[PDB]
């Protein structure tokens, strides 16, 4: 079902996901424990997931959505990481397997920050880091973060304490 | 889980450190789509 483009890094569409990428890297109160040490990525590939029975479902939620909020999807591009972002390019997101001990309830989580979902990338809080060296700093190893189409409709605004 | 009612998802929005963006939360997978997929390394701090 699920096919994956690869874009040019000339291409402009590469260029802003990139953008998107390095520009919300910030510093974590872990000190980089869960995350790594860095203030910048290397991208190695950035590929358009295009599968169409994923897409029809997630526009026909969003219409519904956008119905129930006075006309208003409230679509975002967040960031998603998580040690099965194979599965979630050929399934699809499932509530089914939510976050249990987020801090908003049992959900699917997302970022603004690329360098919050790259916490989770190897696990949770880093897990061991990456299978080949247990480091969760790993220069060598490939990561992969998803960049994701959210709608959000009505938003329950919760201040946290971080 | 279930968003609050009369919700779609939930804002956890960052009210100490002033520079962490927010966080979504999001009760059913068909709200979202994995549109790109990054592959990168973190860099060392030179
Ligand atoms: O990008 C984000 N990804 C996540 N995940 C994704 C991966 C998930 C933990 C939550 C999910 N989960 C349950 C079914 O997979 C699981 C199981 C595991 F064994 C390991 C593991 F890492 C996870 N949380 C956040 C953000 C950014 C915003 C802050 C929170
Ligand atoms: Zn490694």
């Amino acid at each position: 079902g699920t096919i994956l483009i690869d874009l040019s890094p000339d291409d402009k569409e590469f260029q802003s996901v990139e953008e998107e990428m390095q520009s919300t890297v910030r510093e974590h109160r872990d000190g980089g424990h869960a995350g790594g040490i860095f203030n910048r990525y290397n991208i190695l590939k950035i590929q358009k997931v295009c599968n169409k029975k994923l897409w029809e479902r997630y526009t026909h939620r969003r219409k519904e959505v956008s119905e129930e909020n006075h006309n208003h999807a409230n679509e975002r591009m967040l960031f998603h990481g998580s040690p099965f972002v194979n599965a979630i390019i050929h399934k699809g997101f499932d509530e089914r397997h939510a976050y249990i001990g987020g801090m908003f309830g049992a959900g699917i989580y997302f970022a603004e920050n690329s360098s919050k979902s790259n916490q989770y990338v190897y696990g949770i809080g880093g897990g061991t880091g990456c299978p080949v060296h247990k480091d969760r700093s790993c220069y060598i190893c490939h990561r992969q973060l998803l960049f994701c189409r959210v709608t959000l409709g009505k938003s329950f605004l919760q201040f946290s304490a971080m | 889980a279930h968003s609050p009612p009369g919700h779609h998802s939930v804002t956890g929005r960052p009210s100490v450190n002033g520079l962490a963006l927010a966080e979504y939360v999001i009760y059913r997978g068909e709200q979202a789509y994995p549109e790109y997929l990054i592959t990168y390394q973190i860099m060392r701090p030179e």
